[PDB]
Parts: C-alpha cells; structure tokens; sequence
C-alpha cells in the first residue's frame, strides 16, 4: 500500500503544485499513480464539496500517524482567519485537524515555510507559515518560490523509501537540496572572481554572461539547488537566462531592498 | 427572488452548497437553489481568499512590481508580470525592442497553451469523461475510435490503449482510488461511450508527461517556470550567437524552442482539439446546451497580439465588447477611460467610502471589511448558508459602463468572429477553426459515428459551456500557430543584426517623470487582464488589478446584476442535487483561477 498525502492548500498562488507535476525525475504522473496515494488535493480530485471533504475523516481515521501532511500555502490569522475559507471555516482550523495525526508535515514552498508574498509588509492578512502554526509536529521546510521540480520529488522520494525525514539544517531544510549558496557553483562565478559584471541591461558583458551581482544578484546569499539541478531537467536558472536570483528561497526576501539593488560588502563573498 | 439580465433569480428552492470547488486554482464556494425539478434558479459565487497584492505593493519601486503580482498566480504564471511591465512602461513612456516584444509573446502563447491544455484534461476533462466507464473499454474498439477522432495522431494501437487501460485497472483494484477517490461516477449526467472515456483517460496521461516540456521555452528565456522572470524595458536573456555560449540566447537555444513550438503544434491538433471536438458533438447529442450565461449577450476583451507591435489595429485576437447579443456592432474599450472599466465593492468584502459606484482601477480602493449579512445560517467563522442579499465574496465586481460581461477565450472568439465578418482581416484564422468546428461537431462527426447530423448555428453553439470549452481548444492551437510565426521572426530579426533585448534608458528612476499613471493590458488565458499603475517620487502610489475571474466570478454589483458565473449555472438541470457534476462542469468550462480573482 501507497502512503496517503493530503495535500492541503492555504493562501497561496499555486506554483509549488505547478512545479511538482513538471518533475522529469521521477515522472509526477509515476508518483502519483505507483508511490504516494494522493487523496486530497483541491487542484486535482474528483470529489468537490461533501464528498471531497468526508475523504479527510476517512484517510485520518485509518492511516492514523501513517499518512504525510503536505502544506502549500499558509493560515491568514486576520479577518478571523476567514480571508482563506474552506468548508465555510478558517482554514486554520482545517489545517490544525489535518495536522494532528500526520507522521510528517511538509512545507511546500516559501507561502508554508516562511510566508512568501503575502506575508510581505504590511500582511494585511497576517499569512503565519505553517511552522509558527503547527508547534509539535516534525516538519520539513521545501522552500522557494516554487521549489523546483526535482527537490519536491527528491524530498517525497527520499520519505517514501526510508520512512524518515531527511537531514535538516537548523532553519528545517533538507540538506541534501539546500547546503549550497547560488553562489558557491553558479557558472558565472568566475567572472564574479575576476571583477567582470553587467553594470546594465543587455550591455557587452550581458551579452557574454558575465557576472550578475552589479544587477542586484542575491545568489551570494542564498540557499537552493538552482545552480548545479537546475529548472525543469536542467534547462536553465534564472542567472543563466540573464536575471540576478531574487533570494526566492530566503525567508522574508520580498522585504530585503529592491531585487535590483546590489549587496554591500562584496568582499564578503 | 428578482429579474436581472433576463434571469429569474429565485431563492425559495432547495439551497445547495459546493465548498470547496475543487479541480480550480485557489479556493471558492458555490451556493445554488434548485427548483421542484432540479434546476438551479439561483446561484451563489463566493472567492473565498484574499491575499492583498495591491496593499503590498504601496511605496515599492515600480520595476520590481512584476515579481510581486507575478504571484498573484502559478497556474497563470507570468501573465502578472506582463502586465506589470507593460503598465510600468506606459507610465513612463518606454519602448523595448523588437526581440523583446517576440520573446514576451512566445512567453506568452507558450503560457496560452500550457494552461489551456493542462486544465482541459487535468481539471475539466472528469466532468465530462467517467474513469471507470474507461475500463469497460474494448481497446480494439478504443483504437478504431482514435483513428476516426483524430487519423493522424500515432499513438493509437489497441495494444497501447490495453496497456492504460490494464494500468488504471490495477490501480483502481488497490482500493486507494487517490485522485478518484469518492468521484461522481455512473452519474447519468456522463454520456460517453467506454471507448471515449478510455481515450480521453490515455490522452490525460499523455498531456501530463508532455506538458513539462512546453514549459521550457518560459525555462530558456525567463530562468524557470513556474514564474519566469520579467523586466522592465525588454527581457533579460541577452542576445549572442557567436562572440557565446555563455550568454541566455544563442541559435541553439532558438532552436531548442522551436522544437518545442513543433510539438505544440502537433499535440493541439492531433490530440487536443479532436478531443474537444469528439467531446463536445457527444455531449450536444445528449442535448447539454447548457451553461451559457452571459456569453449570449455580452462579451469583453482588450484585444491582443498586434501583428505590428503598439498598433492595434493590427490586433490578432481583435477585442472590443458586445452587448445584447448584437454581433454586427463591436464598442471599442479603453483601459484609460473612466467611464469604462469600473469595480464595485456592493456585495464584496471591501469598503469604499460610497458603495453606491464603481472605481475606475487608477482610483481603485482596496481595504478589506469581512462581515456577513443577517440572513447568514452560521456564524462568522462557521458559515452554513451564505447570505447573497448582503457581501458574500472577496471578489470585487467589475463592469464595463456598467454591463455585466463575460471574459475569456470564448468572447475572445465571439470577438473574433463579429471582426471577421465585418471585414477585420487579422481575425480570419479564429474565424476558420470556428466554421471548422462547427461542421465537425454538426455533421463530420457524427456521420463519422452514425450519429444524426444537426444544423447548429454558430450564435446557438458557442454560447454554452460545450461552446466555452471549444474555444479556449481552438485558442491553444491559434497560440500555438502564432508563436511558430513569432519564432521566424525573432531568428530573422537577430539575423538582420538587431540583437538588442533591453531599452535602459529609462531604467534609472532620476530619470523618471516625478509622477505618472499607466496601463498594462494582456490577453490572459481566462480573459481581460488590467493592471493599473500610479507612481510618485519613485515609488508606487497605488496600483491595481481587474483580473479575468474578476470578471467572471464577480459578486453581484450595486444594482444587483450577476455576473458570468452565476448567469452560466442558471436554468441548469441538475441529475441529482446532491451530486455537483454539471455545477462542476460549468464553472470549470471558465477555467476559474480564485487566487487571481481575488489578489
Ligand atoms: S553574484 Fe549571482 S551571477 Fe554572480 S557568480 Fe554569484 S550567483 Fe552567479
Ligand atoms: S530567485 Fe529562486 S529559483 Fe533559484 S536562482 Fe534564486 S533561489
Ligand atoms: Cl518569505
Ligand atoms: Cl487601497
Ligand atoms: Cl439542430
Ligand atoms: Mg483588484
């Protein structure tokens, strides 16, 4: 039998489930159909309404502390927590129940690990990551805005054959996909160590890929796969396709200056 | 109960409540009331999130602006961040170049076709198609259906078909059913035959190991997908293809997308558009006509696609808006009007401080006030029955002048159609596939099946949820079309000599007017998408978003007319109440996205 996950979504836009179904390695469709048994998803199931929420009692009831949750998206606390309706409840109180007797919890995304764009100032609807929320079960936090692919699959993947959450570093991320900065093996690298640097949009050394720090790069800085996987089967990464990373995997980094607005203290890096 | 639009809305029957619709983005609630006979004489959209994207956004720099609506949405992803950047670059008067201007529409027919595909067989297709019917299947009979579905597609053996077949079989005798757990199925409101079922269960799978490809064209150009990245005054993805193998685009990676756009080409034609086609003629000889709510009357879109960049006329998906059903007379809409484009708050979650008008985006207002009416059944917290007489949404509820419309691929088309017959030449190729359509679904089709042949007009097919659903097929495989012209150009014009991708002219904000206003528009997969832009010493002053299910999905305005939703799921019959199946297969047909809606 295929372990259940429970894919719930809170306040969120819906890239980390975009994301994981463009996973090459393995296929989503594989995933799905032969490793997890995928029973609550609102993206993807049949049932709707009545039908689609009695499946949540069913699934608890007989794989109790034997079924994965996963979390896309986060709890709005303000508004009564009804900015995020589901069942005409909070959703809050849909995630608190889910969560109870789960084996494990995955935040999926920067939105459940940290807030992502919603929790940017002023969070009008005070988005809380799931973390802040869910204080006595064993979570893993996914982040970045989304993930990207292979991580998402990698971290099911990795649960599914060993019953076992992976190794975390201190902030809950998996550090087989995130003890990387951007930075460290970012092909650009070496013009970075040799002062070579875009200084605007499309000049001469935009055209030879050189260094994208000057353009508000947040690499140096930054925890993610995205240099050496890469996006949707190694095609590209945002620095290889021209723009500086965004810090899309660092908590809170909508709030960090402009994306254009370089670090200081190069030397640091 | 009242009158509105045509539409006698009556409460007094059997109340149903959906909560959540599922197979959407994001997350709404659907209430209706049914009559003696089961047919909805009421319904109820409520978008049951907000995030506040326009509150977030106030004091930011303008040119970072693309990233943080980008994520108003991931199913519709990048579509945001065009219109921010074209928003940013009318307010400052900036011009990109060339390759940009092709890069940003390759983007954005790539997005067209993915989103259009992906939700027709992984959200639409089980309102239409019973999975478990699919293993009643004979795969020889699946094969001879195939062949005259679609001749060309290959993947059409018997042998390919039993092997699916013998798959979704095992997992279904594991008893953990997972996406098809607790589904509606051997409802009679599913009509297709096994072997259709089976075909459409085979191309679902074969669309969901494809669609990762396509996407990489957003992958070469934007960095990822989910959510490329955009700039304001071009692209990122410099332009080298000797001096070069470092730089984002060389010919290589020109020839990679356009591989891309090659498959494209052939999974719309062979696989997706006979789907639909097959599909909608089974569905119109059961007589399901149902669902076409305010596409019978009035329709919106800006207009896309100019084949001259920043000359409309020249627009390939032509737009305007059509009232009443008169198709021989299309308005013209301008974003920059005042008396045009309007949101009205009257029964959303939101305070103006008078209700009683709807604000042009530039003087849009976004404070939330969640608060339920007296009629409610429950409480703030644990709502029962929604009360649709007071403010029953997060969305807000825009017109045009005043008019309830419908957005979408569907006007789109409608739009496309009215220009064409007015003698508009750049709307020719929808006009095309339309009378195409219609002669299969009419008569190629069903003689093909020894079916009847029917003699539907074009006015009687396309307002419904089979013609809505019809549309946005023939949209992706127009998209598809286009870019592959799009992709010659851009190799031409890189050819030629012209490798800018970036106009930084006006990049530095001490560059900038110290203030100004500007407009983004986009033809977005589900519709009209707006992003209205105000700066002020560098810094956004206000910016806002009317967004495709805005539109659609809106709550009921000041003077109490419905929108598209509720207008499609009216006089619908349903088999059996309690099951939501044509609920489901209508609202689906406008391929709601709630977290855009609500932003
Ligand atoms: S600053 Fe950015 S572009 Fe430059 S080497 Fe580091 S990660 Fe790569
Ligand atoms: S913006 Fe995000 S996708 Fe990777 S390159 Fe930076 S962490
Ligand atoms: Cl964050
Ligand atoms: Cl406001
Ligand atoms: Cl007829
Ligand atoms: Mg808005």
């Amino acid at each position: 039998p295929r372990t259940p996950v429970l894919w719930l979504h809170g306040l969120e836009c819906t890239c980390c489930s975009e994301s994981f179904i463009r996973s090459a390695h393995p296929l989503a469709k594989d995933v799905v159909l032969s490793m997890i048994s995928l029973d609550y998803d609102d993206t993807l199931m049949a049932a709707a309404g009545h039908q689609a929420e009695a499946i949540l009692e069913e699934i608890m009831t007989k794989y109790k502390g034997n079924y994965i949750l996963a979390v896309e998206g986060n709890p709005p606390l303000n508004q009564d927590g009804m900015s995020c309706i589901i069942g005409g409840r909070p959703f809050i109180e849909q995630l608190k129940y889910v969560a109870k007797d789960a084996k494990a919890i995955i935040s999926w995304g920067s939105c459940a690990s940290w807030g992502c764009v919603q929790a940017a100032k002023p969070n009008p609807t005070q988005a809380t990551p799931v973390h802040k929320v869910i204080t006595d079960k064993p979570i893993i936090k996914v982040p970045g805005c989304p993930p990207i692919a292979e991580v998402m699959t990698g971290v099911i993947t990795y649960m599914l054959t060993f019953d076992r959450i992976p190794e975390l570093d201190r902030q809950g991320r998996p550090k087989m996909f995130y003890s990387q900065r951007i930075h460290d093996k970012c092909y650009r690298r070496p013009h970075f160590d040799a002062g070579q640097f875009v200084e605007e949009w499309d000049d001469e050394s935009a055209r030879k890929g050189f260094c994208l720090y000057k353009m508000g790069c947040k690499g140096p800085t930054t925890y993610n796969a995205c240099s050496t996987t890469r996006w949707n089967e190694g095609t590209s990464f945002p620095i290889q396709s021209g723009h500086g990373c965004i810090g899309c995997s660092e908590d809170g980094f909508w709030d960090k200056g402009s994306f254009y607005d370089r670090l200081t203290g190069i030397s640091q890096f | 109960a009242y009158a509105t639009q045509g539409f006698n809305l009556d409460d007094r029957g059997r109340r149903i409540v959906v909560d959540p619709v599922t197979r959407i983005e994001g997350h709404m609630r659907c209430e209706v009331n049914v009559d003696a006979n089961n047919v909805i004489r009421n319904a109820v959209s409520t978008g049951t999130m907000w995030r506040g994207l326009e509150v977030i956004l106030k004091g930011r720099d303008p040119r970072d602006a693309w990233a943080f609506v980008e994520r108003i949405c991931g199913v519709c992803t990048g579509c945001h961040a065009l219109a921010s950047v074209r928003a940013v670059e009318n307010a400052l008067d900036i011009r990109i170049p060339k390759n940009a201007h092709l890069i940003r529409e390759i983007m954005a027919k790539t997005l067209q076709v993915h989103d259009h595909a992906v939700h027709f067989y992984h959200l639409h297709a089980l309102d239409w198609v019973d999975v478990m019917s699919a293993l009643k299947a004979d795969p020889k009979r699946t094969s001879e259906l195939q062949q005259l579905v679609s001749p060309a597609h290959p993947l059409s053996s018997a042998g390919y078909f039993r092997d699916i077949q013998n798959r979704l079989k095992r997992f279904v005798e594991s008893g953990q059913l997972g996406p098809f757990m607790n589904g509606y199925w051997g409802s009679k409101a599913y009509v297709l035959p096994p072997e259709a079922n089976l075909m459409a269960v085979t191309h679902y799978l074969e669309a969901l190991d494809l669609q990762k490809e396509w996407v990489k064209i957003h992958t070469i150009f934007g960095g990822k997908n989910p959510h490329p990245n955009y700039l304001v005054g071009g692209v990122p993805c410099a332009i080298n293809l000797d001096g070069a193998a470092s730089a984002p685009v060389n010919m290589e990676r020109l020839s990679f997308v356009k591989a891309r756009i090659d498959e494209i080409i052939e999974f719309n034609k062979n696989v997706y558009v006979p789907d639909v086609l097959a599909i909608g003629t089974l569905y119109k000889q059961a007589g399901w006509l149902y669902g076409g709510g305010l596409a019978a009357t009035n329709v919106l879109d800006y207009g896309e696609y100019p084949n001259v960049a920043y000359n409309k006329s020249t627009d390939q998906l032509p737009g305007g808006a059509i009232l009443n059903g008169n198709w021989d007379e299309v308005f013209p809409v301008d974003p920059r009007d005042s008396q045009q484009v309007q949101e009205f708050v009257s029964h959303s979650w939101y305070k103006y401080a008078d209700e009683s008008v709807g604000l042009h985006p530039w003087d849009g207002v976004t404070e939330p006030n969640y608060v339920l009416g007296a009629n409610t059944k429950g409480t703030r917290t644990r709502i029962e029955q929604i009360d649709e007489s007071a403010k029953y949404s997060w969305i807000k509820s825009p017109r045009w002048r005043g008019h309830a419309m419908e957005v979408g691929p569907l006007s789109r088309y409608i739009l496309a159609y009215a220009h064409a017959r007015s003698g508009n030449k750049y709307a020719e190729r929808p006009k095309e596939q339309l009378e195409y359509s219609a002669q299969m679904i009419n008569s190629a089709i069903p003689k093909a099946l020894g079916l009847p042949e029917t003699q539907y007009t074009l006015k009687q097919l396309l307002p419904s949820t089979i013609g809505r659903t019809l549309a946005r097929a023939l949209e992706s495989q127009y998209c598809g079309e286009m870019m592959h012209s799009d992709w010659h150009d851009l190799v031409a014009n890189i050819r030629a000599g012209d490798t800018a991708t970036a106009n930084v002219d006006k990049w530095d904000p001490a560059t900038w007017p110290l203030q100004a206003k500007g407009v983004g528009t986009v033809a977005a997969p589900r519709g009209a998408l707006g992003h209205w832009i105000r700066i002020k010493d560098g810094r956004i002053e206000n910016y806002q978003c009317v967004v495709p299910t805005t539109w659609n999905g809106s709550p009921r305005d000041y003077k109490g007319q419905i929108g598209a939703f509720e207008a499609s799921l009216m006089n619908t019959p349903m088999v059996n109440p309690e099951q939501p199946v044509e609920i489901l297969r209508t609202l689906h047909s406008f391929d709601p996205c709630l977290a855009c809606s609500t932003h």
